[PDB]
């Protein structure tokens, strides 16, 4: 977890992949709008 | 030298057989035809008159062409050297990188996805375009069983007799039984398009040279012929040739030429950089293998792979839109050209008009007479018994040549279907409803000779046997351009009694034409001459090629005028057209009065502008006294165009806003076009008749009426309005303007990226700082932002200003011009680049290296051995440790470009309006924006992306670094375009309107 | 129309031709100017924005500490002989073959001379035995230029000397000198008995950060060398009293702990790989960075 000094890349990575999922999916949902 | 020897090899004919012989061979009566029975019989025996389908290409092979389609093929080259270099990496090092393995994978992949995409689109065009190849059932006129009927050409068999006229396509190989001055177009066969005459005479032992054989796939220009079918379907001389009777051809559209020119130079510079960078990299101690991969990445980057696919979509789009508008377009690229139109020269009768005429007034006995124009239920408004009307209607019937088709004499006269001039049709239908049987009238006066009507003579004429008692034994009859007709007369018929044409009557004839013609009615003059007996004995040999009989001194009988109303759409058609900056000129072989009238009625001429005749008449002074420039509109009689120098014709074009050319010859219709082109315009001719042929060919775009148009004129054009809907021209012109914008938009966007894709490596040398952006990341820029978003612009809907802005100048608004390089390179390409640079400095300074410190580090930052790299804070970095930051800087710079590419892809959606007027209704653009960034999130935030492509995760703060710059683009262009909306001709526009 | 536009030109001479008005294939001096200016103001102002937005970020980083350190996270172990390709190859008998290795190693050690650590204001005396982290204070301008923990050439045993111009360095059996990477605000932590080393824990668990130089990796390797670690207190590693480091802004003349390894083997005329390793809790290693917390120098005393 925390300790001396570093940067938590675990959440910055999972956070951006949640975003890649949104942009990807919403991107399809627009291009297939019924 | 030719191959005509290798064509007369397999010949064998009956151009030698006598008429009796010819008769007994095929068994058909040379005058009554063959019974419909015997026809149906032979049809099932021989099979339809249609060449059997020649397979052009197979599916999968067409797939591969697309897969190696120009830009696609170079992509393989790079993709090959990417796999190639990876093979070498496993020989110079122990377990090397995974970069070039994955790089060849992605590159190749792109070619495939692009390839099979472009394929499918281009397949969809050739599906829809071919759905129209069989929508015009080429008709043919056959005289089966005495009567004559028009049937599908497929139903024509060997044996029956065909009747071709002027502008008719010859439906099968014929032996000419009969002809009056017929001329065929043997161009498709013998090169030279000069009209060869067909008579029934056997002229040359070779079937090709001889005059009495008319071939299938040629068309008869003018004159008339009856031939008998000697070869159906694949058996014809032109089916026998195994080359290409219908399909692939030539011609290279201007839009295509513009593109091909651009691609030649853009690919030029794009390889100039690659190899200049390739050697520069080598100089800069770049490894040998990653120098070629640096080059190959550069090349891909300054070459717009999308363009092709984009173009393909744009056509596939337009071909779908014209289709729903019943508009056969022979070449899809040409719809572009139809946008670039400044000048439409249109034909009058059967184009702007419906060609459905109905007789409305006659002028005879110095009086004007009405005849019941709609729902007649009676005949005319005069005594059917009048001696003069008798003499008129006799020749309106006699000099007529139109006839009802087969099996019609059982239904009402209006209800039956005809065969011939729309003018003649009206004459026929008129007198058949109110006087007698033209059938019987014509049979009573057996016709000895005739010169059938043609667009240039502007009169018809025939000598008939007379069976009366006050009969002088031969009756000449003729009709035509009423002016022309009148000038040929000495006497006029009045209450039966002919008496010399004094001046008074002439001027009453002229007020008549003004009156009648001024209603926009079409007028024909009618006269006869009773050929005197001592000069014309019984068995007299009337000649019709050297005129054995009088053409002058006839007795003018009368005038008959027919209603011929403008086609529904035509006003708003020419309305919208002018409103888009297109000049509409009427060009007609009709009388000036009739012409001007319609010209005002459809709005070629606006009631408020005057002609010099209009002005002169106002001030009661000579017409030749008015200063021609005081006139905005004019009506130019072709009799005077005959005495025009080019300069004079030029000047009338140059200085007149609304022009009309009356009584023009076929050729004159070309001269005018030729004139309007000499000025530097792009002209459109809309035709119908076969007199429209030569203009239609000369025109930058021909447009035939798909119904009332002739075979030969539809063949000349690049457009065939199958629904005869004239409004389709607008739908076409808009569409064409749209291909141009969306194709320019696409090039605007795809070109920005180049500057940032190359400025890093340039600066890497000029300031010796760590490389802000490298090979792996450049590819991502390109194949990530410069692909889908580029093609998305093809799917981008029309602007709102297109049919309200002047037509493009072909010698200024080139598809790519300096102003377009000004923006993509000098303005928007620069900003985007600065966006990447900014974030680059932010990451380094945040990681310890303030920009000012960064100068010089290049040599040692790149150096594999110095691991004491002292930043600004004095910290010490190892090699790979600072490289992690460098390559994190790469991943950000790329991601930054993605952010600015949104704004650019937004401003490159509209060239004039704002993006709030235009609106996000292009869903494929939105789609492009999301996946483009999802991808950019993915490449940075996916595990092993820094081990495979040197791409490492971003810290949240990074994404926004580019935001200020992205907004800067949106607003610079938004206001840039706003200044142009509100300052036309203004400096802004004249420099930044690409 | 009567409007005069287009290009109905018939002279490729117009490339430079001007007799009419416009010149240089361009327009006139009025617009050849005007547009030149547009870019001048555009780029000019554009550069202004880059400057401006660059300035905004600058005041988001303290000139005392980096806003990010996690990429210099565990430090690396670095020698002072400029390593050709990590290789120190020379002909021990001949002076020329190493004169390069000498000048580099001599140049660096001139920051550590006794004549360079004169003044007592800048330079403080840390004890002649390794102590606990002398924490100067808080990474600011509060207290001024913090004191520099001195380091004498003598501590580096046998690799110091005292000649005339250039230091008389090791020709038969060389001197490699190991160093730690300056991480601003870093405090080294020496190993305890759990996560032990490839070697027996040489004394000074409290205040020394161990460095041990073995052969090529740990497995089956041609082990042929005679190690001899030289340092302050006679301990094989780093004196914790020198840390933390407070930056170039706060410690301009900071001299970091050094620690030599005179390699006096029993095998000339061959090349041998030797891996050094600084062990600890605050020290990490990486299979890619061959320099992170460790070392791969290959030396050849081919005479
Ligand atoms: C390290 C770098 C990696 C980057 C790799 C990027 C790959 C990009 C390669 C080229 C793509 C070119 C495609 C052109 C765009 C076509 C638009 C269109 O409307 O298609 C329908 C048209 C149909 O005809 P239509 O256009 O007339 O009908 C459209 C109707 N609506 C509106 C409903 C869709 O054609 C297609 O069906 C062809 C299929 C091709 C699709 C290509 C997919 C791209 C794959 C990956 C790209 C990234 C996003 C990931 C998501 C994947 C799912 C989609
Ligand atoms: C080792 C090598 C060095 C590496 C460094 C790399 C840096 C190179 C940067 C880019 C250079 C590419 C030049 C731009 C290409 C434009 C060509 C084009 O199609 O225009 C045609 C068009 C022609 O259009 P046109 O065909 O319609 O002709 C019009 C004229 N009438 C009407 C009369 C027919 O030219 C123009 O009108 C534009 C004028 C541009 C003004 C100056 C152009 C050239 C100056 C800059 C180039 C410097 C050379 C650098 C190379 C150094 C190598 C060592
Ligand atoms: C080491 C140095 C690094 C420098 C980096 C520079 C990068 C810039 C890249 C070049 C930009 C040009 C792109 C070409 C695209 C072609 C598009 C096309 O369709 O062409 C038709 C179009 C046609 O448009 P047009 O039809 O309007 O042109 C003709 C019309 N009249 C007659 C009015 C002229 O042609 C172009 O506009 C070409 C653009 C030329 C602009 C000149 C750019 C100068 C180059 C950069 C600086 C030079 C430095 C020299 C000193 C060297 C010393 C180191
Ligand atoms: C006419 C139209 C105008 C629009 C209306 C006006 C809106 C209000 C004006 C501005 C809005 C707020 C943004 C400006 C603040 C500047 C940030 C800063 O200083 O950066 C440095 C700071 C640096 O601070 P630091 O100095 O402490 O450095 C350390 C911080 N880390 C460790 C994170 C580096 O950077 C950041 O930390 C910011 C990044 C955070 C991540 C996400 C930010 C998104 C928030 C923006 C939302 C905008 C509001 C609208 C709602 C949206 C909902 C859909
Ligand atoms: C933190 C900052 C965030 C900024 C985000 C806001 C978006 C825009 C940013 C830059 C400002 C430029 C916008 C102007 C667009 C022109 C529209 C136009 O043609 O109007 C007529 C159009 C068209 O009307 P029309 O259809 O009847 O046709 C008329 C056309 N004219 C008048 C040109 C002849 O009207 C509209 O459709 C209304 C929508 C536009 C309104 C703008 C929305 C927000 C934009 C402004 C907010 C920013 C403040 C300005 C300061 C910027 C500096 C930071
Ligand atoms: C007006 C429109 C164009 C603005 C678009 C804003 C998009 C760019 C912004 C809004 C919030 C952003 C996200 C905010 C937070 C994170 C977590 C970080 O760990 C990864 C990036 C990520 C996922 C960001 C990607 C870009 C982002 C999605
Ligand atoms: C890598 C960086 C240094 C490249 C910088 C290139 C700059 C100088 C280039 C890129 C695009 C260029 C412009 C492109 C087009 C035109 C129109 C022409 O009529 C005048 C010159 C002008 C305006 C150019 C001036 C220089 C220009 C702005
Ligand atoms: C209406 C106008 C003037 C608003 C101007 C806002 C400008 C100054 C803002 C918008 C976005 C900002 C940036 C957003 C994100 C970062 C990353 C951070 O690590 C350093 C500062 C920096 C680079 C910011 C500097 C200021 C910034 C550029
Ligand atoms: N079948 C016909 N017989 C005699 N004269 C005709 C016939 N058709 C047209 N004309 C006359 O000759 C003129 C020339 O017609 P053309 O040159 O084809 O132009 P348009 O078709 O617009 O009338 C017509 O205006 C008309 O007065
Ligand atoms: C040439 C030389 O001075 N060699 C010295 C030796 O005298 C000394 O005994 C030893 C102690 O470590 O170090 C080494
Ligand atoms: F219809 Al036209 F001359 F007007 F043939
Ligand atoms: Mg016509
Ligand atoms: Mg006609
Ligand atoms: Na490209
Ligand atoms: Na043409
Ligand atoms: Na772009
Ligand atoms: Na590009």
């Amino acid at each position: 977890d925390v300790d001396p000094f570093y940067y938590d890349y675990e959440t910055v990575r999972n956070g951006g992949l949640i975003f890649a999922a949104l942009a990807f999916i919403v991107g399809l949902i627009i291009i297939l709008s019924k | 030298r030719d191959m005509d020897e290798l064509k007369k090899e397999v010949s064998m004919d009956d151009h030698k057989l006598s008429l009796d012989e010819l008769h007994r061979k095929y068994g058909t009566d040379l005058s009554r035809g063959l019974t419909p029975a015997r026809a149906a019989e032979i049809l099932a025996r021989d099979g339809p008159n249609a060449l059997t389908p020649p397979p052009t290409t197979p599916e999968w092979v067409k797939f591969c062409r697309q897969l190696f389609g120009g830009f696609s093929m170079l992509l393989w080259i790079g993709a090959i050297l990417c796999f190639l270099a990876y093979g070498i990496q496993a020989a110079t090092e122990e377990e090397p990188q995974n970069d070039n393995l994955y790089l060849g994978v992605v590159l190749s992949a792109v070619v495939i996805i692009t390839g099979c995409f472009s394929y499918y689109q281009e397949a969809k065009s050739s599906k829809i375009m071919e759905s129209f190849k069989n929508m015009v059932p080429q008709q043919a006129l056959v005289i089966r069983n005495g009567e004559k009927m028009s049937i599908n050409a497929e139903e024509v068999v060997v044996g029956d007799l065909v009747e071709v006229k002027g502008g008719d396509r010859i439906p099968a190989d014929l032996r000419i039984i009969s002809a009056n001055g017929c001329k065929v177009d043997n161009s498709s066969l013998t090169g030279e398009s000069e009209p060869q005459t067909r008579s029934p005479d056997f002229t040359n032992e070779n079937p090709l040279e001889t005059r009495n054989i008319a071939f299938f796939s040629t068309n008869c220009v003018e004159g008339t012929a009856r031939g008998i079918v000697v070869y159906t379907g694949d058996r014809t001389v032109m089916g026998r040739i195994a080359t290409l009777a219908s399909g692939l051809e030539g011609g290279q559209t201007p839009i295509a030429a513009e593109i091909e020119h651009f691609i030649h130079i853009i690919t030029g510079v794009a390889v100039f950089l690659g190899v200049s960078f390739f050697i520069l990299s080598l100089i800069l101690e770049y490894t040998w293998l990653e120098a070629v991969i640096f080059l190959i990445g550069i090349i891909v980057a300054n070459v717009p792979e999308g363009l092709l696919a984009t173009v393909t979509v744009c056509l596939t789009l337009t071909a779908k839109r014209m289709a729903r508008k019943n508009c056969l377009v022979k070449n899809l690229e040409a719809v572009e050209t139809l946008g670039s139109t400044s000048t439409i020269c249109s034909d009058k009768t059967g184009t702007l008009t419906q060609n459905r005429m109905t007789v409305a007034h006659m002028w005879f006995d110095n009086q004007i007479h009405e005849a019941d124009t709609t729902e007649n239920q009676s005949g005319v408004s005069f005594d059917k018994t009048s001696a003069t009307w008798l003499a008129l209607s006799r020749i309106a019937g006699l000099c007529n040549r139109a006839v009802f088709q087969a099996n019609q004499e059982n239904l009402p006269i209006l209800k039956r279907a005809v065969a011939g001039d729309a003018s003649e049709s009206a004459l026929l239908k008129c007198i058949e409803l109110c006087c007698g049987s033209v059938k019987e009238m014509r049979e009573r006066y057996t016709k000895i000779v005739e010169i059938p009507f043609n667009s240039t003579n502007k009169y018809q004429l025939s000598i008939h046997k007379n069976p009366n008692t006050a009969e002088p034994r031969h009756l000449l009859v003729m009709k035509g351009a009423p002016e022309r007709i009148l000038d040929r007369c000495s006497s006029i018929l009045i209450h039966g009694k002919e008496q010399p044409l004094d001046e008074e009557l002439k001027d009453a004839f002229q007020n008549a034409y003004l009156e009648l013609g001024g209603l926009g009615e079409r007028v024909l003059g009618f006269c006869h001459l009773f050929l005197p007996d001592e000069q014309f004995p019984e068995g007299f040999q009337f000649d019709t090629d050297d005129v054995n009989f009088p053409l002058d001194n006839l007795c003018f009988v009368g005038l008959i005028s027919m209603i011929d109303p403008p086609r529904a759409a035509v006003p708003d058609a020419v309305g919208k057209c002018r409103s888009a900056g297109i000049k509409v000129i009427m060009v007609t072989g009709d009388h000036p009065i009739t012409a001007k009238a319609i010209a005002k009625g459809v709005g070629i001429i606006s009631e408020g502008n005057e002609t010099v005749e209009d002005i002169a008449a106002r001030l009661n002074i000579p017409v030749s006294q008015v200063n021609p420039r005081d006139a905005k509109a004019c009506v130019v009689h072709g009799s005077d165009l005959k005495d025009m120098t080019s300069e004079q014709l030029d000047d009338i074009l140059k200085y007149h806003t609304e022009i009309v050319f009356a009584r023009t010859s076929p050729q004159q219709k070309l001269i005018i076009v030729e004139g309007c082109q000499r000025q530097g315009a792009i002209v459109a001719v809309t035709g119908d008749g076969v007199n429209d042929s030569p203009a239609l060919k000369k025109a930058d775009i021909g447009v035939a009426m798909g119904i009332a148009g002739s075979d030969v004129s539809k063949q000349a054009a690049d457009m065939i309005l199958l629904d005869d809907n004239f409004a389709s021209i607008v739908t076409g012109v808009e569409e064409g303007r749209l291909i141009f914008d969306n194709l320019k938009k696409s090039i605007a966007y795809t070109l920005t990226s180049n500057i940032p894709e190359i400025t890093p490596f340039l600066i890497f040398i000029i300031a010796n700082i760590p490389l802000p952006l490298g090979t792996v990341t450049i590819l991502c820029i390109d194949l990530g932002t410069d692909m889908v978003p580029a093609i998305s612009l093809a799917y981008e809907q029309a602007e709102s200003d297109i049919m309200k802005r002047q037509p493009r100048n072909p010698k200024t608004d080139k598809l790519v011009n300096e102003r377009l390089i000004s923006m993509a390179y000098g303005q928007i390409g620069m900003i985007q680049a600065l966006g990447g640079f900014f974030t680059y400095f932010v990451i380094l300074a945040e990681n310890g290296f303030l920009p000012i410190h960064l100068l010089g580090l290049r040599v040692n930052w790149d150096d594999r051995w110095i691991n004491d790299v002292e930043d600004s804070y004095g910290q010490q970095w190892t090699y790979e440790q600072r490289k992690i930051v460098e390559f994190t800087c790469h991943t950000a710079f790329f991601v930054s470009i993605v952010v600015v590419q949104w704004a650019d892809l937004v401003i490159c959606k509209t060239r004039r309006n704002s993006v709030f007027q235009q609106g996000m209704k292009n869903k494929i653009l939105i789609f492009g924006l999301f996946e483009e960034t999802a991808l950019a999130a993915f490449l940075s935030y996916c595990p092993g992306m820094g081990v495979a492509l040197r791409m490492y995760p971003l810290k949240p703060t990074w994404w926004f670094c580019a935001f200020p710059y992205s907004l800067l683009i949106f607003v610079y262009d938004e206001v840039r375009k706003l200044i142009i909306r509100r300052r036309p001709g203004g400096w802004v526009e004249k420099e930044t309107y690409y | 129309m009567a409007r005069g536009k287009a290009k109905e030109e018939g002279s490729w001479k117009k490339f430079i031709w001007n007799s009419e008005k416009k010149e240089f294939l361009g327009r006139t001096g009025g617009s050849w100017f005007k547009i030149l200016l547009f870019y001048v103001i555009f780029y000019g102002c554009l550069a202004g924005i880059f400057i401006g937005t660059i300035q905004v970020m600058l005041l988001t980083i303290s000139e005392f500490k980096p806003t990010y350190q996690d990429r210099v996270a565990p430090p690396g172990l670095t020698q002072i002989p400029q390593s050709q390709k990590t290789e120190i190859s020379f002909r021990p008998n001949d002076p020329q073959s190493y004169e390069s290795y000498v000048v580099s190693i001599v140049r660096f050690l001139e920051k550590y001379k006794d004549l360079a650590q004169k003044d007592d204001m800048i330079f403080e005396d840390c004890g002649n035995v390794p102590s606990e982290l002398k924490e100067r204070g808080e990474y600011n301008n509060e207290r001024g230029e913090r004191k520099v923990c001195r380091f004498r050439l003598e501590w580096l045993g046998n690799c110091s000397g005292l000649n005339d111009e250039t230091y008389g360095y090791k020709d038969g059996k060389p001197c490699v000198i190991i160093k730690l990477n300056r991480v601003l605000g870093f405090k080294p932590k020496p190993p305890k008995n759990e996560s032990l080393e490839t070697y027996p824990v040489m004394k000074y668990n409290p205040y020394v950060l161990p460095v041990h130089c073995t052969g090529k990796r740990d497995e089956d390797k041609e082990k042929v060398g005679t190690m001899e670690y030289f340092g302050l207190g006679g301990y094989p590693g780093f004196p914790l009293q020198y840390y933390p480091y407070y930056g170039k802004l706060l410690q301009p003349k900071y001299l970091q702990p050094l620690m030599a390894v005179q390699f006096t083997n029993l095998t000339m005329d061959t090349e041998i790989r030797i891996e050094c390793k600084a062990y600890g809790e605050n020290i990490g290693y990486s299979e890619k960075d061959r320099f992170q917390g460790r070392f791969d120098v290959k030396i050849e005393v081919k005479s």
